[PDB]
């Protein structure tokens, strides 16, 4: 039993921001490595951002590199993306997932386990 | 100079005299006890120094901010024209608290260090 | 980009595979090349993880390998309940950690 | 916790402890002897861990494998299965093995990184 | 071999043999004073290779370049054809000097050091 | 009260070398960082060289990186620059000055405080 | 380079305003963006550094700013005195150390 | 008197693989660095890679580096390349030669002394 | 590539210069700029080392120097026994490690 929850998105107008969110239950949060996934209109699927489960090493793409936070919460069980500087490129739905990275005690994964719905971005 | 003698110095100045203090420090029961007991004091520094992440430096900076309340002085002020034994007192009550701070700000490097190490 | 676009198809009860043709050091060198079950409208769900291996929930149905900078799925006993789009991704290798393929489309009747 | 608080918990937990174990290690005649003998304890240990390559660490990693024949036991469902006491009696007769094993796969080292210093 | 087992071979070949050395120079007054001063002893060696740079390397490297002056009887003369009891008296009269030059060209690499990760 | 006077200059084929230099003084001068600024016939303003107040740091730009040499003595209170391999587009008025990184316990700067005249290169 | 090319200028006493638009990272984030004043003929001198203060003997008729990624150089009770070059600069992060603007003229009348 | 001597090679088609090996006597083998140069039916000499003397550290041109392992065998007396993923451009004259880096105690060279005849591969 | 591509010859007994142009830091930096004398059908010898030393067994016949960024290689009292392809080659520093100009063929009449 997995509940991943997105939400914020909505449309924001080309040179803005805004910020996503994702609420987790079922798992215990604080075990598992977190990432973001893009779903453009016609593109499926990107990998955006992965963040480690104690919520200090985080990893992008490039091209968000330079705009984007990813971070975690591990008394919320939550976590977020701040995006800044948006672009028409980066409309897409953003999937909330577990997987990727591990802590070097637990046979790392290098997939994703779990997905949420998705929150929809428009610029 | 010359050991101590840039004690009464600026910290600036005598930050670069630290080779000559730390020779000084390394060399019937009472007088034997007095060399078990400096031998041990030398130790626990190292191994504090060593917790702190700095081990075979005389200089080492850290990730661990400094404190407005933590006494400041600005900045010249320090290093221009202020001793280490002024300072000394200037930051007694604190050095407890920078001490927790520069262990706890450690073994979150080496757990980050230790999960890099690990993606292939 | 991983890639596997051309549409697929098979007749019902009939095995039909999905391949994905990498690079060269992706899926050549990281036995990290999993792959999911995409709805259309819903959120995906993995199938295959590591090369070879599936998640509690997936039925043998379902299996797959990896040779050379080639992987593939294959699924068996094949139903109108796998019309679903499949993706496969990589694990890079630390520098892009994750390249998803290019996906495709399965039609069966 | 404190010390040795964490000795029935498992590795996993364990391992973020190492601070607080490492500071109580180090601080008439035969009073005099048990301190002259915890330094030379603490020493070796120190030096045993400076040949292996691992000097100013609680936490490093080596080039050696680890064997199966070492007491194979998964690697998830164990290290946070188990305690650091009862992994020390699963392992106790190859810590030899790997404490030689873990001075080879350091001189190699050495000798590698002198030679690619040495390309002009 | 064993301890001292390389002392009567070339320079090279005795280079591959440092490990079992370092690990047999650590382990009723005079006895007890004994320990005391060989832990003394072994505690300013590793202050001083430390001072140098060199920390938990058995083998080094620095910036101090060799001064012909200082016996510079060829390279491969003294690597592959000498021992390092006849080298330790080719260059007796000149570890002072090199020792001073080793603590000085490593203060100045701190300070380097230092100012370049106050660079934003 | 700042004294920087450039000398040296002139006109060198390409190819060829020369070295510029500047003596200072009013200010201590083992006490700053110091640079050299390219004012070219129609640039205004490139930075070429820095180095730090001790002599041992020393950072150019990639145009001059293969080519010069930028050295201190604080005995002399003089700053000097060694040119080779003069190139026509080197053409310019280099400027002494001081200012830029610093030494990690005073304030560092990253601007340039005092600016000399000048010494004319033309190739 | 840092950008701010076209031509100054307005009537005496009046403010006047100089602009200069870097890319992203080296002005967004470096608060290191000082300003020159160049007579036509003489060295330049400092008026402006980090970003808005101002070095002993600048009068108050110079002040600047920043946001985003643009910086500017304000000049208010303007004078005839004031028909400089002017140019900023920045701190680029440590690859380049310093990026000058192609900088503009101003003309006061 | 210097004994290099290849063997291994033929005709392999493109995307295979082959095994070239030089066996050496006379010398020291243990106390050499060795390498592989190409000798391409219109280029001459290419350098492919070097293997230092205790066979740990191995070095390689761009154009093989994810292709091809150097390796050494200081009991056998014996030097060898494994090539894979052979392509046309691959097709030369193998020379099995000693010399190039060494080990830091000893002279360093940077040359090479001897040479072997040469395996001929063509893909 | 080093350069050296010209045919190169003279009359017996007379000296014959065979050039190697670099770039600027391989042979400009190192003094590791060696060459090979290869005869049509044998393996390369080694004739000249660093810049101007020779092995045992290479008469004074043969030898050379550099300048700047360009080296080159003398023959004196040539012979047509000297009829073999010439060859210079430099260390790189590390990134590519070594670097092989195209020969030249020596003709002796
Ligand atoms: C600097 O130290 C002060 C205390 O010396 C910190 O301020 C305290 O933070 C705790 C956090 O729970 C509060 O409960 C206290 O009331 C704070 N004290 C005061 C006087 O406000 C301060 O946060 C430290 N600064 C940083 C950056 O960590
Ligand atoms: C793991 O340890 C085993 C022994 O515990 C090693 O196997 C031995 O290797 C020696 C080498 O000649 C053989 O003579 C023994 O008969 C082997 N014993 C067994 C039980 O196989 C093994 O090679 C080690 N593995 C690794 C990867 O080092
Ligand atoms: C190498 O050592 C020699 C001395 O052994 C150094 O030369 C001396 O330098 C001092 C400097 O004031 C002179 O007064 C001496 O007369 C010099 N001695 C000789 C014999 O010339 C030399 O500088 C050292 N070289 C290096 C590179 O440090
Ligand atoms: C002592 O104070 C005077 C004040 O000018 C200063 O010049 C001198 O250098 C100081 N002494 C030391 C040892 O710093
Ligand atoms: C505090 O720092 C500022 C930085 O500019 C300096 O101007 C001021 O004089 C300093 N205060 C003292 C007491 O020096
Ligand atoms: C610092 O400056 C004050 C100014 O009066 C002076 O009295 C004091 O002695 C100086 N401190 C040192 C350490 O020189
Ligand atoms: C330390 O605490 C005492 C308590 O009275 C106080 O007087 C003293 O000034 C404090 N020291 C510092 C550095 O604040
Ligand atoms: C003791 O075992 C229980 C079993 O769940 C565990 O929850 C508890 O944390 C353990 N105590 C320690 C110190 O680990
Ligand atoms: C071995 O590790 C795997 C990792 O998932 C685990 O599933 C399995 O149960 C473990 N086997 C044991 C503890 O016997
Ligand atoms: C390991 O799991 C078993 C399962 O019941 C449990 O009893 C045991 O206490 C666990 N070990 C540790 C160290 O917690
Ligand atoms: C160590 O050897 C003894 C010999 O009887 C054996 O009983 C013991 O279980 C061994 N320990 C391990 C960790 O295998
Ligand atoms: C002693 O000298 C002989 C002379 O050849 C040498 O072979 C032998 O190895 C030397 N002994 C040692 C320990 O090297
Ligand atoms: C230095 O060593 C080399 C090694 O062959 C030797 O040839 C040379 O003659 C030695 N130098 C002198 C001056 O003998
Ligand atoms: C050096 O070479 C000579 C040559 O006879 C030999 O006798 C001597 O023992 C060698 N030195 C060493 C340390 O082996
Ligand atoms: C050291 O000095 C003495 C003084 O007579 C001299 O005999 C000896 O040879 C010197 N040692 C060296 C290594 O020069």
């Amino acid at each position: 039993e997995v509940q991943l929850v997105e939400t914020g998105g909505g449309l924001v107008q080309p040179g803005g921001s805004l910020k996503l969110s994702c609420r987790a239950s079922g798992y215990t949060f604080s075990s598992f490595a977190m990432s973001w996934v893009r779903q453009a209109p016609g593109k499926g699927l990107e990998w955006v951002s992965l963040i480690n489960d104690r919520g200090g090493l985080t990893f992008y793409v490039d091209s968000v590199k330079g705009r984007f936070t990813i971070s975690r919460d591990n008394s919320k069980n939550t976590l977020s993306l701040q995006m800044h500087s948006l672009r028409d490129g980066d409309t897409a739905v953003y999937y909330c997932a577990t997987g990727g990275m591990s802590s070097a005690l637990q046979s790392s994964k290098y997939y994703f386990d779990f997905w949420g719905q998705g929150a929809l971005v428009t610029v | 100079l010359g050991f101590l003698g840039a004690a009464g110095s600026t910290m600036g100045a005598a930050s670069m005299t630290l080779t000559v203090q730390a020779r000084n420090l390394l060399s019937g029961i009472k007088q034997l006890q007095a060399r078990v007991l400096a031998v041990e004091h030398y130790l626990r520094d190292q191994q504090l120094l060593g917790i702190w992440g700095c081990s075979g430096k005389l200089i080492c900076c850290t990730n661990v901010p400094w404190n407005s309340s933590w006494s400041n002085r600005n900045l010249s002020e320090i290093w221009d024209n202020m001793t280490w034994l002024q300072w000394d007192k200037e930051i007694s009550n604190y050095t407890q608290i920078i001490y927790g701070l520069l262990e706890e700000s450690q073994n979150q490097q080496e757990k980050n260090e230790q999960d890099l190490l690990a993606l292939d | 980009a991983l890639t596997q676009p051309p549409s697929v198809s098979g007749s019902p009860g009939q095995s039909v595979t999905i391949s994905c043709t990498g690079t060269s050091s992706d899926i050549g060198s990281y036995n990290y090349v999993s792959w999911y079950q995409q709805h259309p409208g819903k959120a995906p769900k993995l199938m295959i993880y590591d090369v070879t291996q599936r998640p509690s929930g997936v039925s043998d149905r379902f299996s797959g390998s990896k040779s050379g900078n080639t992987a593939s799925l294959t699924i068996s006993g094949l139903q109108a309940d796998d019309e679903a789009d499949y993706y496969c991704s990589a694990y890079a290798g630390r520098q892009t950690f994750y390249i998803f393929g290019g996906g495709t489309r399965l039609t069966v009747l």
